[PDB]
């Protein structure tokens, strides 16, 4: 009947905490120096240990998750670390005089301009092809002298040609004393109590696929397709969608471009586009209309579960923002594509003929809302073609005072973090507090 | 019977108290200026810092070598009124830590003062002869 | 600190079957056995069985091993430490001596030498086994220190029970409901009275609300 | 009665020896390349390095768990000739450490060798049967 406190060291007790995670990737061997894997990420253990926690029920919140905020700052910081040593194209802001590529009734333009040479006193005139988006006319009156789009706002640096932009699986690990809780509930929505929970030291192979509008190469939701949002009632917050069946999308750049290596200084090398060899075709992606119409129908079924079992569900193209947010932007073999998705979100729902999408390309880009530094993607030699998985989406309501009679859904890409949340919805970081004090009928011996 | 790290987190406190070794093991174990290197090194220093703090508390409570140690501090009923069967056969360490997280700091202070600071002086005066 | 709410009373004819439900909240439904105990006038209190929501293991007393089927649904989580659930008991081959009150009960401890011991009990479900048909009640007014008493008379109803409220539950003080009488005909009758100040005739209107769910009849009588 | 960290630094050695828990507690507890970050991380590594060194000495002296431990080493009078009352009721740990800082290294060597290196082999030969 006399109770005394006793210290237990190693009690399964944890508390919500945010710590500094680190990198971990398999032992992939090779060209290399891919930005994300870096020179050294801790190689994944030959065998990971996933330990299911019986009887455990933990509250999750993918929208207040700090793993997202950390990953975001890691991608940004990794990008800058790879641009620092590469060649900066400060002298490439010389006035450009551009002409058309002949044809009657032009996305790319043939530009001639003078560029410095190895020797300070000598100069050289070189001709290189450019895309319309990367250039603006220096007159508007108009004459026809053009300049690079970035020279007015921020400097520019050329991405090194060796580093590759292909995402590889990356595992986010937590330090000793902390742990990661994975929600294995198939039907798990955005937030809430997860009945089935397990613990792991590192996450699964998460590929840092930077996309917009459409989610590519992600992980497929099990069982039914999932509709995740922070506030379905609030139109302002985006809507994450995860497919149970992946749709296939083929993007190609049929032009047989060429790489022109023009030295612009001692050691500095600039890689310009070389006249195209062969026909002049524009890049485009294909999607099977049967699968997409089927996949889009499965989405509207889960959509009605939150907007009434019967309601008008239409789809329109992006009507807000410009440039990145209006086009399904992404990377493919080193070239940055920008596709018009009006053909995919152009339906209305109530109660082998593959779709084609126009894609334009740029070589000067400012990703992640970066203000101050632009990057020049060196031209990729040969024909480019990449087959990717479209696993998720990012939608948004139009809002307004419509009496709930009809609901409209448009794509968007407001923030880059939503891409990370599409793969970090199931994980959570907690710290282990192994000191527990409890009363027992034991007493220390006075001896 | 081993379930793995934190396997008994949903079990009763009595069942979890049997596998404290499991949590004890996995509790500690040209330019290197990469973003990963700075994160890793800072993560490693954070892990040993937390481990040494808990081992520090066990040291000042005279319980360094053991996972289960008994003390001289009596259980003040204001902390919890639950009987032994209700505590050890009806509650998990999680919901227990939540019920007593309020008085943990007070309990830790009594745990370092009441015994091991009194015990060591009395141990010298006892083995003094 | 959780409540178990059982389904309403039912009248069934002998030879038929009936399924009683028991919805839980305020605790982890998965962590405690759900027991089923009944009380009849002929045999007193009698334990029927329990079932584990976690594993599904059931243990039925031999007297009900061949006539009772116990099932449970999966818990719907609310917080990390609480959830909502539901357990069911289906009893078949009903007899007249099976008429009585049935209870579901939550176990005592998750572990120990008496884990399943019924600790938290529901409000009970009244089961009547009879070949007679349901009959709705007839409600009559009971005409009325400066204090007085008034009420409503519920005469000739079947089966039990009948619930009485005042002013849609707004009037609870001074209410006195009396147990029912068992007439020689086999029908029940009860009375309900409320004590109020005699001066409160110009400011208070007393409405007695009689609910007899077995006959699906409601009666709102102004006294 | 608690004065705080190092509160009894001017008190007699006997009075200071009562609050050794106080000193024991507070004895251990895009680019992060800022001058502060490098200083902090290097400071944190320095703190755990000093703590582990003192705990290392307590380990090799068989006194790991305790703040007050008795040994087998007799007090050689050449170190200090002062009686117990003069040491513990007339001197502070500061001026004591100054008077014995000269022979501390010799004393530490006898402290690890004389007992715990002899004690452990004799402990095996004693519990050998
Ligand atoms: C979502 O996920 C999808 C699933 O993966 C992604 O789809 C991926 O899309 C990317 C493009 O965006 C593809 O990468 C590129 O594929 C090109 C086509 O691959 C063909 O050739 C393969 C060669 O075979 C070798 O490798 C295979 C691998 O298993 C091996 O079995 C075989 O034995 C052999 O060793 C063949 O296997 C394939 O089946 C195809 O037929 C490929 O050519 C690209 O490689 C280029 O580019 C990358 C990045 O730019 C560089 O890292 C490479 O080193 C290589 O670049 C070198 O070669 C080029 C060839 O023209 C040159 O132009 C370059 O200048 C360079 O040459 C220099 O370097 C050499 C090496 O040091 C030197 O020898 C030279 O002298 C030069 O100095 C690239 O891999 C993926 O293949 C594709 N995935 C799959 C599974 O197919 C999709 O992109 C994802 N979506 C998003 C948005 O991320
Ligand atoms: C997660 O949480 C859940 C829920 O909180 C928790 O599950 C509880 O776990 C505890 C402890 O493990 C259980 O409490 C123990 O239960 C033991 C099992 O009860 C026995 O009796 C059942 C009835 O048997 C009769 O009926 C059958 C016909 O059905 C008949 O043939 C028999 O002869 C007999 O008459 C029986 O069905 C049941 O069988 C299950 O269990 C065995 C393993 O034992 C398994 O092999 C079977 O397949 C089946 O799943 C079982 O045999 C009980 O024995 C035990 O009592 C002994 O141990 C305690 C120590 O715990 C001693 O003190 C005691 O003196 C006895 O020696 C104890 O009562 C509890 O019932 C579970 N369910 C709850 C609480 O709802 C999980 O363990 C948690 N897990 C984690 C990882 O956290
Ligand atoms: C593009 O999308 C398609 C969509 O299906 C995708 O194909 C699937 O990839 C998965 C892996 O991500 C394949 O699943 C694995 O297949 C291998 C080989 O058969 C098995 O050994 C694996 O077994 C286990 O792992 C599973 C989890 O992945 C566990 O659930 C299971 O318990 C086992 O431990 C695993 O099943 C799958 O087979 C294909 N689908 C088909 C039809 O082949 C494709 O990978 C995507 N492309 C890219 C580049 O990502
Ligand atoms: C972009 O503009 C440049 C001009 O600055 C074009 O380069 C010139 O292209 C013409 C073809 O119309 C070349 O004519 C050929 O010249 C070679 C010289 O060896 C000769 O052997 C051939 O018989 C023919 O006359 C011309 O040489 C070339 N000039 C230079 C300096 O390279 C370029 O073709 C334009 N490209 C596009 C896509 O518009
Ligand atoms: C995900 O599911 C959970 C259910 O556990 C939702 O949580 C409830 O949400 C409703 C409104 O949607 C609130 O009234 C409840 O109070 C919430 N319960 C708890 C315990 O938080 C959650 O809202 C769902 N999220 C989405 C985006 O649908
Ligand atoms: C793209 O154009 C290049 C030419 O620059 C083609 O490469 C040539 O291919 C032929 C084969 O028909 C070889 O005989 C030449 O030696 C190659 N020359 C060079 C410089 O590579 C390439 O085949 C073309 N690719 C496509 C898809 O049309
Ligand atoms: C995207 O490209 C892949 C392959 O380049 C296509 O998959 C082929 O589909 C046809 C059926 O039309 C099969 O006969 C081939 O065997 C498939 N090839 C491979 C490698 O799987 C896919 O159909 C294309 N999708 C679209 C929308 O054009
Ligand atoms: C190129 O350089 C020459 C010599 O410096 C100059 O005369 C000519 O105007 C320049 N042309 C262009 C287009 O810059
Ligand atoms: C959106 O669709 C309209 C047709 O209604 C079209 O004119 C417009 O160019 C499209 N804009 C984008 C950004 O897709
Ligand atoms: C949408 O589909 C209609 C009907 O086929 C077509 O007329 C229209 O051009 C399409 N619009 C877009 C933006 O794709
Ligand atoms: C914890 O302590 C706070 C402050 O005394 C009190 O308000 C709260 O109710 C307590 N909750 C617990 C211990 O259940
Ligand atoms: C300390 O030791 C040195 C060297 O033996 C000696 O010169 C000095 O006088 C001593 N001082 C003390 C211990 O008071």
């Amino acid at each position: 009947e006399n109770l005394w406190v006793t210290v237990y060291y190693g009690v399964p007790v944890w508390k919500d905490a945010e710590t500094t995670l680190f990198c971990a990737s398999d032992a992939k061997a090779y060209k290399k120096h891919n930005v994300w894997a870096t020179h050294a990420c801790v190689p994944t253990d030959p065998n990971p240990q996933e330990i299911h926690l019986e009887n455990v029920t933990e509250e999750f919140n993918m929208w207040k998750n700090n793993m997202v905020e950390q990953m975001h700052t890691d991608i940004i910081s990794l990008w800058d670390q790879s641009l620092k040593p590469c060649v900066k194209l400060t002298p490439l802001c010389v006035t450009l005089q551009c002409t058309n590529v002949a044809i009657t009734d032009g996305e790319l333009k043939n530009c001639s301009f003078n560029m410095t040479t190895e020797l300070r006193d000598k100069r050289q005139k070189v001709h290189a092809l450019f895309y319309k988006l990367d250039i603006v006319p220096i007159n508007e009156n108009q004459n026809t002298s053009y300049r690079l789009i970035n020279c007015n706002t921020a400097a520019i640096t050329q991405a090194c040609p060796k580093v590759s932009f292909e995402p590889i699986p990356i595992h986010y690990c937590a330090p000793a004393g902390f742990a990661i809780l994975k929600c294995k509930d198939k039907k798990f929505n955005g937030t809430g109590p997860c009945p089935s929970v397990s613990t792991v030291q590192c996450t699964h192979g998460i590929k840092p696929v930077v996309s917009t509008q459409l989610l590519l190469n992600g992980s497929l939701a099990e069982e039914e397709v999932m509709i995740r949002s922070e506030d379905i009632r609030n139109n302002a917050k985006n809507i994450l969608v995860q497919f149970n069946t992946p749709v296939q999308i083929n993007c190609t750049r049929p032009n047989n471009n060429t790489r022109k290596s023009i030295r612009i200084g001692p050691g500095q090398w600039f890689y310009a586009t070389g006249d195209i060899i062969g026909d002049i075709r524009q890049a485009h992606c294909n999607v099977s209309k049967a699968t997409w119409n089927e996949t889009l129908g499965k989405v509207v079924k889960q959509l009605r579960k939150h907007f009434g079992n019967n309601t008008i569900i239409r789809f329109a193209n992006s009507s807000g923002g410009d440039l990145e947010v209006t086009t399904h932007s992404f990377n493919c073999g080193g070239e940055f594509f920008y596709c018009d998705t009006s053909g995919l979100f152009n339906s209305t729902w109530i109660s082998n003929d593959s779709i084609t999408l126009p894609c334009r390309i740029k070589q000067i880009i400012n990703m992640w809302q970066r203000i101050g530094q632009a990057m020049y993607a060196p031209p990729i030699q040969g024909v480019i073609r990449c087959v990717s998985n479209i696993t998720g989406l990012i939608l948004t309501r139009d809002g307004g005072s419509t009496d709930s009679t009809t609901e409209t859904f448009r794509p968007s890409g407001g923030d880059m973090r939503d891409n990370w949340r599409s793969e970090l919805y199931k994980y959570k970081v907690v710290k282990i507090e192994p000191l527990g004090v409890a009363p027992t009928r034991c007493k220390r011996r006075v001896v | 019977v081993f379930l793995g790290f934190l396997g008994a987190a949903g079990s009763t406190m009595g069942a979890a108290s049997m596998t404290l070794t499991v949590q004890a093991r996995n509790l500690l174990s040209l330019l290197k200026l990469t973003v990963w290197g700075i994160k890793q090194l800072q993560a490693r220093v954070l892990a040993v810092e937390r481990y040494l703090r808990d081992q520090q508390l066990l040291g000042i409570w005279g319980c360094s070598g053991k996972l289960i140690c008994c003390t001289n501090v009596p259980w003040n009923s204001s902390w919890s009124n639950r009987n032994l069967s209700e505590i050890w056969d009806n509650m998990t360490w999680l919901q227990w830590d939540k019920e007593i997280s309020n008085y943990t700091q007070i309990i830790y202070g009594l745990l370092e003062e009441s015994q091991n600071q009194q015990e060591k002086n009395e141990q010298d005066l006892l083995a003094l002869d | 600190e959780g409540q178990l709410v059982q389904s309403g009373a039912e009248l069934k004819k002998p030879g038929a079957s009936v399924k009683i439900s028991c919805k839980t909240s305020g605790y982890r439904f998965n962590f405690y056995h759900i027991n089923w105990i009944r009380q009849t006038a002929g045999r007193g209190p009698e334990w029927m069985g329990w079932i584990s929501p976690y594993s599904g293991d059931k243990n039925l007393a031999p007297a009900f091993q061949d006539r009772v089927i116990m099932t449970t649904d999966t818990e719907v989580p609310v917080t990390s430490f609480t959830s909502t659930g539901a357990a069911y008991m289906e009893i078949r081959n009903l007899k007249f001596d099976d008429t009585g009150t049935y209870f579901c009960a939550k176990g005592l401890l998750r572990d120990g030498s008496s884990t399943w011991l019924p600790y938290l009990w529901g409000q009970g479900t009244l089961l009547t086994v009879s070949s007679a048909s349901t009959k709705g009640p007839s409600v009559f007014p009971l005409a009325p220190g400066g204090t007085a008493a008034l009420g409503c008379l519920v005469k000739d109803y079947f089966p039990e029970p009948v619930t009485v409220s005042w002013n849609s539950g707004a009037l609870t003080s001074g209410v006195h409901t009396f147990p029912a009488v068992l007439q020689s005909s086999g029908l029940y009758s009860l009375s309900s009275v409320v004590t109020v100040p005699s001066s409160s005739l110009g400011t208070q209107t007393y409405i007695c609300n009689v609910n007899h769910k077995p006959s699906n009849t409601k009666v709102d009588k102004r006294v």
